[PDB]
């Protein structure tokens, strides 16, 4: 949980750190990644905006599960209480350079580390979690903070939004630019004597509506390990994921376009288009990467039964949900 | 020019299937359906699986008329994706406390009235554990039930999955 | 060359382009391009920013020599005289799923439809010669147009830049922010008594430190089939290049950083960063981009010789220029 | 904080030379050297070639004091990359008609006096055909010229690029 990090660049006034082997330094364009193979000091470049958008979502879901690529290069992949940093590992033709590099580290001390890297590189004019239309630019030389945006609050939902001693509603949050279309009409609930406040219900478009973070499924409803974490996409999903388990979508509106390649080299393997009201099941044997030119509204179905992984590898559960 | 902001949402009278393209392997391995071409092809209030997940499922409820008065020991919920439902609620004095699955509660439940529900399209509501609930619908809708595999679901892959 | 558009869309507010089989078109974040292959119609988006400093580059450059790739999966290659639009043939993965597709045009038609593109596509607030940080967004519905960007003038150099008949200086435009330390001094000129106007001299520093573009090699002297061609970089080079014959490289100022590759392997064949003074080949077997955090002084070194590309094809000409 | 625009150039005295890091290949294949570094280790008006490209070379020269006369049968040119370099020109009354390469004009080449040009870092100059030209340089500075490969053109690869 202590940062090596070093004093802000002379001209560029941003710190670079250190994590394990791992060098990181960012200037004006890129976000710079140093590792040790084969003797020498391997380099990569990613420019600062799909850099610090990657980095955010890692931060945000705690590393989530499978493999996290900020791109072809770089990634994540958590074993749960510890996590791998790597380098061109699953790219194949540096894993066959011999030029990739990966090291574990205990969750807590890398966590410690990217936000960090997040309150140091982003400035006050960038918010990694919005669309770019929807905020100023990444480039530069430092130039004060966005704690407001990198930092987000949220009580966690145990049940459904707006009950009591749960996760709010947004009425006081403005509707989104792209959702302005969206009826705000709430359902009428009308409880019997004696039983006021013991039904509930919300307008999930209404609270979709009002998302100001992009890519980030937050959970609406739990039925026991099933969750429901709707979200709200547009342009580029910020990382290209390799799957670990099934995974569930049901396109609520508009469309998302979901490129499908094998986990590894990336053979193609489909190329997916959900309309509204579209339902699908991704693999656990592929990667994949949203493209979504509206902000539209996806519902992300996630099980939460911790022995998932163990199931996976002893053939209990085949990659596919269902033959048919 | 236009400025014009445009929410798509499909319902049953108008949707669009999305498509699969396949570059290599198999369309059904996606499971790929849509809730709107489901509903528009079952019986009202058949509890169709379109999401299977460990049993866990989310199932898609073509609402229609007046449906059977359903329970289950566990939460469920239900979101209104075209239509408008009046969802009704009984405070069993006997409620299942095990098991697992949305259950019939019975032609004549017994329990004190709750009350009601009013949703319109978009609008989640909670079905609570040891509560009886009642679907009415006076125009054609789809509901999204999130929940357990159970005695009301039916699996018929084959006829809604693209293959 | 009757280019093949259509009514611009009622939304979206841009026009489709047919071309051979490949439809172009493009909303608000991404640029569509659409081709067959398979049996099946395949589809690839491109970010609409990406998408037109590329195509700026290619339409600007008379589509230049060889392999010009704006992205991983879409490039031409120039046959002078002919032109092939491809999607994957280059990426080796695409080719060997038999995903890919390529179409060979006469050259002005290809050009007439490019020129339209980057016409109806890039609008008032975007430059596609420039660098990020000085312009403005390709994102969101159609916005008037941009033609005194994408529709600049040069006069052919046909010697030297400063002379009677040839191009002109540059003394009428601003210098550039980043270039702001650069010395604006001019040589002296002492033509001899009865010789007033026969020798010619100029600041190349101060030319540069003007350019208005980026990316953009420029005739600066000519030597039988010998050219000079300097340009001023900045980000990200708009392509990746595909070398047909060897390209030398000489940094004049800070630096740049390339990543050259195998011309259809992607194999990192290197990593060569270049500071100032530094001289470098660039073998006609790889493909080359380069990272500029600082805007910087390039010179490329061409030669214009009308036969080299088939000595290359042959064999009769080793890809390295030289043997030690 | 901070709007310091440095743009850098190197000199003779102060350059950092690049690097080539390898994945597969080979260093040798990119002819890879710096011109300050090939300036500081050659003789005085040395035309060391840096570069080649079927015959037509890109030369650099060491600046120091006086050079001797250089003519062609082409055109020609020079850039300063570091100090100040004084050019002199004279009009050959009967100049070379064939061959190429840059060619020896001899101690006393019969022309005209054309005047001179008082070039510094990072100015450039035609040296034209049929003409004759002189450098002279006060402190010692960089010279890069274009041209095609003579019998004055020195080729050590060997020991300037990189292997
Ligand atoms: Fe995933």
């Amino acid at each position: 949980d202590d940062v090596q990090a070093s004093p802000p660049h002379a001209v560029t006034g941003y710190r670079s750190f250190q994590l394990g082997a791992f060098e990181l330094s960012r200037d004006e364009y890129f976000a710079r990644i140093t590792w040790p193979a084969k003797g020498e000091t391997r380099s990569h470049l990613i420019p600062a905006d799909i850099f610090l958008r990657a980095m955010m979502r890692d931060v945000a879901w705690g590393f989530f599960y499978g493999w996290v690529n900020f791109d072809h290069v770089i990634g994540t992949r958590n074993y749960y209480g510890k996590v791998d940093l790597y380098a061109g590992t699953f790219n194949g033709t540096l894993k066959a350079a011999g030029v990739n590099y990966t090291e574990n580290f205990e969750t807590p001390l890398i966590m410690a580390t990217f936000k960090a890297i997040l309150r140091d590189w982003t400035n006050a004019t960038f918010d990694p979690f919005a669309a770019p239309e929807e905020t100023g630019s990444a480039f530069g030389r430092k130039n004060g903070e966005n704690l407001e945006c990198i930092e987000r609050f949220r009580i966690a939902t145990k049940r459904m939004p707006g009950l009591q001693d749960d996760s709010p509603l947004r009425n006081d949050l403005p509707v989104n630019r792209q959702f302005a279309d969206v009826s705000q009409d709430e359902p009428e609930v009308h409880a019997a004597e004696g039983f006021e406040g013991e039904l509930h219900a919300f307008s999930l478009f209404k609270y979709l509506s009002r998302s100001d973070v992009t890519w980030n499924p937050s959970v609406t409803s739990v039925c026991k390990a099933s969750l429901f974490c709707p979200t709200t996409e547009e342009f580029i999903l910020p990382v290209f994921h390799g799957n670990d388990r099934v995974e569930w979508f049901i396109q609520m509106s508009d469309e998302i376009v979901w490129d499908v390649g094998d986990k590894d080299d990336g053979n193609p393997r489909a190329r997916i288009t959900m309309r509204a009201g579209d339902v699908c099941a991704m693999p656990a044997d592929i990667r994949h990467q949203g493209y979504s030119t509206k902000r539209s509204m996806l519902m992300v179905w996630e099980n939460a039964t911790p022995n998932l992984p163990h199931l996976y590898e002893s053939g209990e559960l085949k990659p596919y949900p269902i033959e048919f | 020019s236009n400025v014009a902001v445009n929410t798509v949402f499909a319902s049953l009278d108008n949707f669009r299937k999305g498509t699969v393209e396949i570059i290599s392997g198999e369309a059904r391995h996606y499971a790929f359906s849509n809730i709107f071409e489901v509903a528009q092809n079952s019986k009202p209030y058949e509890k169709v699986v379109v999401g299977l997940n460990l049993g866990y499922v989310v199932e898609t409820l073509r609402a229609e008329g007046q449906s059977p008065w359903f329970t289950a020991a566990h939460d469920e919920f239900a979101i209104v994706m075209d239509g408008e439902v009046r969802v009704e609620f009984l405070k069993l004095d006997a409620p299942s406390k095990h098991g697992e699955g949305t259950h019939l509660a019975g032609e004549l439940p017994v329990g004190k009235p709750m009350g009601y529900v009013l949703l319109k399209r978009g609008h989640q509501c909670l079905l609570p554990a040891g509560s009886a609930y009642r679907f009415e619908a006076s125009r054609p809708g789809v509901i999204l039930q999130q929940t357990i595999k159970g005695p009301l679901s039916v699996e018929k892959w084959a006829e809604i999955c693209l293959k």
